[PDB]
C-alpha cells in the first residue's frame, strides 16, 4: 500500500504545516502537524477541558464504532518550546492520504497548554520520530509509520515541504518527478530516538565550503534552522544590517536586504537554501526589520535542521532496520 | 511565531 497527502502552511510565514488525517469510523478529519521530532499521535477531543478548547476540531471517541479505550494507559509530553499536553489513550483506525492503519494509538488530550489553545489551526500532532520517544505508559505505543511498515510497498516516507505553498507527504514510495538529480543518503543514529545525522560542512553564499561535522536532527516540527553559534555568526557577518537583538530573541536584519544562500553538505552532495527562505518575515506587520531564518542552537543543546532547511530539499525518511536519511535538490 | 516540537 501507499499514501499521499497535501500539507499546507498554517500561516503566511510557514510557521508549521498541517495535513489532514482521518480518524475513526465513520471518519472524523482533523488537521495534524506531522512532527519528525517526537513520537506521539495526540489530538484535541471531547475529553479536553472546555476552557482550553478554542477553534480546533476535536475527535470524539464515542462517535467512532472502531475506537477502543486502552485500559490504564496515560501520556504526558512537553516540547522544546515549553508547550505540553496529557491525557488517556484509545486505539482506532487512522488513515492518511489513503493509507489506513487499524489499531493505531490515538492519545486523547484531557488538558493542553496555552499555546495549543491559542493556535486554531492545529488539531493535534502526529509523531514520526522513533517509537522509543513515545510518552504512553506503562507500555509505549508505535508511531503511525511503524504500524504502517508491514503494509507499505517500501518502508519509507518522504517530505516535500513548500516555500509559502503546499507540499506533500508520501508514504511507501519515492516520487521520482518531485526532485532533480539523485538522492544522497546519509547514516542516522537512533541513540537519542531522533532522525539524527551528521552534515559534512557548510558554505555561505558564493564563499568556500568548510568541512566540519555538524550533528543535528531533521525535524519537520521545528520552524527554523538552528546551527552552532560560530556557523550562524559567519552567515550573518555577510549581511550588512544584521545584528543579534536580545529583545526579539535572535538575529534581525532590514527587510530590504537580499540575503545570501546557505549550503549544507550531506555526504559529498550539497543542498542550497536560497536566501529568500532565510528571510522569515517582518518582526511585526509594517516593520522595517525582519527575523532571520537561521539562529544559534547554543541555548537548545542540539542542532536542528527545521523547516527552513527541509523545505529547500526533497527528504526521504528511510525506515528500514538500519535507517538512513536521503536528500535531493528540487 | 515559531514552534520546536520533544525534549526537556
Amino acid at each position: 500500500s501507499t499514501g499521499s497527502a497535501t500539507t499546507t502552511p498554517i500561516d503566511s510565514l510557514d510557521d508549521a504545516y498541517i495535513t489532514p488525517v482521518q480518524i475513526g469510523t465513520p471518519a472524523q478529519t482533523l488537521n495534524l502537524d506531522f512532527d519528525t521530532g517526537s513520537s506521539d499521535l495526540w489530538v484535541f477531543s471531547s475529553e479536553t477541558t472546555a476552557s482550553e478548547v478554542d477553534g480546533q476540531t476535536i475527535y470524539t471517541p464515542s462517535k467512532s464504532t472502531t475506537a477502543k479505550l486502552l485500559s490504564g494507559a496515560t501520556w504526558s509530553i512537553s516540547y522544546g518550546d515549553g508547550s505540553s499536553s496529557s491525557g488517556d489513550v484509545y486505539t482506532d483506525t487512522v488513515s492518511v492520504g489513503g493509507l489506513t492503519v487499524t489499531g493505531q494509538a490515538v492519545e486523547s488530550a484531557k488538558k493542553v497548554s496555552s499555546s495549543f489553545t491559542e493556535d486554531s489551526t492545529i488539531d493535534g500532532l502526529l509523531g514520526l520520530a522513533f517509537s522509543t520517544l513515545n510518552t504512553v505508559s506503562p507500555t509505549q505505543q508505535k508511531t503511525f509509520f511503524d504500524n504502517a511498515k508491514a503494509s507499505l510497498d517500501s518502508p519509507v516516507f518522504t517530505a516535500d515541504l513548500g516555500y509559502h505553498a503546499p507540499g506533500t507527504y508520501n508514504f511507501g514510495f519515492i516520487d521520482t518527478t518531485a526532485y532533480t538529480g539523485s538522492i544522497t543518503y546519509t547514516a542516522v543514529s537512533t541513540k537519542q530516538g531522533f532522525w539524527e545525522w551528521t552534515s559534512t560542512g557548510y558554505a555561505v553564499g558564493s564563499g568556500t565550503f568548510k568541512s566540519t561535522s555538524i550533528d543535528g536532527i531533521a525535524d519537520t516540527g521545528t520552524t527554523l534552522l538552528y546551527l552552532p553559534a560560530t556557523v550562524v555568526s559567519a552567515y550573518w557577518a555577510q549581511v550588512s544590517g544584521a545584528k543579534s537583538s536580545s529583545s526579539v530573541g535572535g538575529y534581525v536584519f532590514p527587510c530590504s536586504a537580499t540575503l545570501p544562500s546557505f549550503t549544507f553538505g550531506v555526504g559529498s552532495a550539497r543542498i542550497v537554501i536560497p536566501g529568500d527562505y532565510i528571510d522569515f518575515g517582518p518582526i511585526s506587520t509594517g516593520s522595517s526589520s525582519c527575523f532571520g531564518g537561521i539562529q544559534s542552537s547554543a541555548g537548545i543543546g542540539i542542532n536542528i535542521f527545521g523547516d527552513v532547511a527541509l523545505k529547500a530539499a526533497f527528504v526521504v525518511f528511510n525506515g528500514a532496520t538500519t535507517p538512513t536519511l536521503g536528500f535531493a535538490s528540487k | 511565531t515559531f514552534q520546536a516540537f520533544l525534549r526537556e
